[PDB]
């Protein structure tokens, strides 16, 4: 018994860990990407309305 | 994750791939979504995968010993069990016969 | 804000383990003094389930004895009477009466009394200079004269009572025995007794299992207490810094 | 964890002495009223008080024998025989003098360390010498001395243990305080150098 739910945590932690990470990272990047956006569209529409 | 420069995101994403690509490499559903994944193009596509990760580790949970669906909490009771199991491992010496 | 600014990812990480710590329990954290309280009936639940794990395991181990005892040859005190029924020319007793019914089980058990576990031996004088060796053996050991093969009932000065039997053991000696239940002659069904007790015993096997599933789990979530905080208290419970950066 | 096991050790060690109800070690008080309805004495209330030397040996001659009653008469005993239900399931009787008893009929050899006695036609008993013999206790207030030594050996560390738990939650106390008063400024360098630049 020990041995075979070794086996089942160690696949389970190691991918799970793997897919969150790769899945999350990129979620976060495109979240960053439409702040800078936003903040790029407002600077130029206030400096070009000025 | 937000206070944080996109290279070291990229970098991350990148290695985490890197270790994705040699986990999954005997699946095939799975393996067909995280190539259909990594066009920046179309976002939807990773959360799919994930969803499809999800889906596939809960058939395999063996809910004879276990009951939570959620494999994330499933790890603290495949920790109990190594715990209790190790446990009743000790020892009972009572050994006497013909 | 640049203070700030440096401060918020710590601040932020702290409260993600903090959430899923505190959700992960029943009760919901406030303070270090909170935590600190949880901690101690954490504690308390420790010692009231061990106490009830400990209980069932000395159930749990009675029992087993309790069905060893009946196991083999012909139950009996085994650990050394088989050996000391072969180092004579003999017949363990309870083996001769492996095969009467249950309804005279309760009365021979009672008429033979302590030396139903006795063995049988038709000379009696050739163990004399044997006896001088017996270090390792029960306590009391009763031994019996007449053919192993046909034995007589042994001259008994016995006498039938409503559920009991009289016997006069020696000159001035009696003793007196009130049927017992489920005795030990009569290994057919005592097979069926101990048939039974492995149907109870299965019971408390489960029953420990719970309880020490139990009790693991409280050890683990002091752990990850212990781990939080070893890792934690410098930036718990501070004042949330989006709202401030914000301002 | 350590003082609650002490603890529990502690406990079992009180149940064992409160296990020697009377007067030190229990004895049936059934017997005693069965004693009362047969003319007789208890055997053991007759041997209770010989020499320890020679208790072993005395109960490796009665074996099981060795708690029952002393009638002379064993007359009054037959007749309320099968009035007898309360009593223990094998009950034991001998007749002998409860003032005088003499010496019970056993045709006993000694071995080293043990008895060999001839019951009955075609039945030797053999006994080994134990310890803790039902005859001559004597109240056997050594044994409760001793167990009264083990239970106070019990008794003081779990007190050491006590104490010293109580030594660490107050440290413990002093530590949560200053995490919440004086974290925020703990390690940082004088401020003085800087005021005066």
């Amino acid at each position: 018994a020990i041995r075979v739910t070794q086996s089942d945590r160690d696949l389970f932690k190691h991918l799970i860990t793997e897919a969150t990470s790769y899945v999350s990272a990129d979620y976060m990047r495109h979240a960053n990407e439409r702040r800078t956006h936003l903040d790029e569209a407002l600077a130029l529409r206030g400096e070009l309305f000025g | 994750l937000a206070y944080m420069e996109g290279g070291a995101l990229r970098s991350m994403s990148d290695k985490a791939l890197g270790a994705l690509r040699l986990a999954v490499a005997d699946n095939e559903h799975l393996r067909d979504a995280l190539r259909l994944s990594e066009d920046p193009k179309r976002p939807e596509r990773k959360v799919q995968f994930f969803i499809a990760v999800y889906q596939h580790l809960r058939e395999r949970i063996r809910q004879d010993i276990i009951r939570t669906d959620d494999p994330v909490d499933a790890i603290e009771q495949m920790e109990i069990e190594l715990a209790r199991l190790t446990e009743e491992l000790t020892a009972r010496e009572q050994k006497l016969a013909i | 804000i640049q203070s700030l600014t440096a401060r918020a990812p710590v601040w932020l990480a702290a409260q993600d383990t903090l959430n899923q710590l505190c959700e992960q329990s029943g009760e919901t954290l406030a303070s270090s003094n909170d935590v600190t309280e949880y901690m101690q009936q954490l504690l308390e639940r420790e010692r009231e389930a061990t106490v009830e794990r400990d209980e069932v395991a000395a159930q749990k181990r009675e029992l087993e004895k309790q069905i060893e005892r009946l196991s083999q040859p012909s139950g009996a005190e085994d650990s050394r009477m088989i050996a000391l029924a072969e180092r004579f020319g003999g017949v363990l007793l309870s083996e001769i009466y492996d095969d009467i019914t249950i309804d005279d089980a309760p009365y021979f058990s009672a008429l033979y009394g302590p030396a139903r576990h006795g063995i049988v031996v038709p000379d009696l004088s050739l163990v004399r200079p044997h006896l001088e060796t017996l270090e390792d053996c029960p306590e009391d050991l009763y031994l019996i004269e007449g053919d192993p093969q046909s034995f007589d009932d042994s001259v008994f000065n016995a006498e039938e009572q409503t559920n009991a039997v009289l016997v006069k053991s020696s000159d001035r000696q009696w003793r007196y025995s009130r049927y017992p239940e489920l005795p030990l002659f009569g290994r057919a069904a005592r097979e069926n007794r101990l048939e039974a007790l492995n149907l109870e015993r299965d019971a408390l096997a489960e029953r420990y299992a719970t309880l020490s599933f139990d009790v693991q789990k409280i050890q683990r979530a002091h752990q990850a207490f212990s781990q939080f905080v070893g890792k934690h208290l410098s930036v718990a419970f501070d004042t949330d810094p989006e709202a401030e950066i914000r301002e």
